[PDB]
């Protein structure tokens, strides 16, 4: 079960990349890349 | 008088009441900047870079007069919001980490530990407040250590913030700091 938590505009490893923001229920919060294909 | 000037002294190394980017740098926060970010590279593509965001104080689940009548610690718990970056990927894994409870300083210096009224003496020349905080270094070293270790002997894909982490190290550091706190004669 992942819960989709919408896409944000975050800023790592010196600047922006957006992330399809996803929390897993059991917990943790994942930023997965646009990116990337999956 | 001195009380007063240790009291607040404690006070602005914990700044526990002040919004996180309001937030000096001094006593933890800079224990936590300084220390943090801890990157293993050393894989050719990635390893990991675990970075710190903030830290969370709670606030006290029993006051003075609580703690002095039903034998309890005068403390409120510290979590800190860390983060892991999988560069082989770009993925983020964010995570609030438990690192233990830390003792408040009541009006007039003293810590309330398990009901009894302790003091921290400076003897001096390095206020309480940095003597934690300088305390507070060592362990968070110590941690920044279990990471790194974790990383080099774990598989990156099932790491993540809350594993690599490890606050014994930290909790004795403390434990050891609090521990010879003395009792007081008011």
């Amino acid at each position: 079960v992942g819960q989709y938590l919408g896409l944000e505009t975050r800023e790592v490893l010196g600047v922006k990349r957006d992330y399809l923001v996803l929390r897993y229920k059991g917990e943790g919060k994942l930023y997965l890349p646009v990116e990337q294909l999956p | 008088p001195l009380t007063e000037i240790q009291v607040e002294s404690y006070k602005k190394a914990l700044q526990a009441d002040v919004p996180p980017e309001k937030r000096e740098n001094v006593g933890i926060q800079a224990a936590f900047k300084e220390t943090f970010p801890i990157e293993e590279g050393d894989k050719g593509k990635g390893g990991l870079v675990l970075d710190f965001l903030e830290y969370r104080i709670g606030d006290p689940p029993f006051s003075q007069d609580e703690c002095r009548e039903k034998d309890l610690t005068y403390q409120a718990p510290l979590y800190a919001r860390l983060q892991l970056i999988h560069k082989d990927t770009g993925l983020i894994k964010e995570d609030e980490v438990f690192l233990g409870h830390l003792p408040l300083m009541t009006e007039d210096g003293s810590f309330i530990i398990n009901g009894a009224d302790r003091v921290i003496v400076s003897q001096g020349g390095r206020t309480v407040g940095e003597l934690m905080a300088d305390q507070f270094r060592v362990g968070l070293a110590r941690l920044a250590r279990g990471v790194r270790e974790r990383m080099v002997m774990g598989s990156p894909d099932t790491l993540t913030p809350a594993k690599l982490v490890n606050s014994r190290p930290l909790e004795a550091a403390l434990r050891e700091f609090f521990s010879r706190s003395q009792l007081s004669q008011f």
